[PDB]
């Protein structure tokens, strides 16, 4: 019919009681969904005379 | 913190608050020394009269 995905949150799992044939259209999709991110460290820099 | 040595209060409110507000994410390992946020200032002035 459709696929409802529910999310726990109590945990941070979610869960699949959808299709029991083509999930693995969402597995390959969540495990190019899931992946460490780099971060940026920024400084300004300001400076006058009067 | 409230300093108040002296400030504009105008039979108003009276008040200064001074203040430092950090917000963001981050990464971090499990037992590491992480830094966050950084500032560093001089100030200089100068008065001559002859």
């Amino acid at each position: 019919k459709n696929i409802i995905i529910k999310a726990h949150g109590q945990t941070n799992a979610l869960i699949v009681t959808a299709a029991p044939d083509v999930m693995n259209d969402l597995e390959r999709v969540i495990a190019q969904l899931d992946i460490r991110r780099p971060q940026v460290l920024v400084e300004a820099i300001i400076a006058e005379v009067q | 913190s409230v300093a108040d040595s002296a400030s504009s209060t105008s039979s108003d409110l009276g008040a200064t608050f001074n203040t430092r507000t950090v917000n963001n994410a981050v990464l971090v390992g499990s037992g590491e020394t992480v830094v966050v946020g950084g500032l560093l200032d001089k100030t200089v002035t100068d008065t001559a009269d002859k």
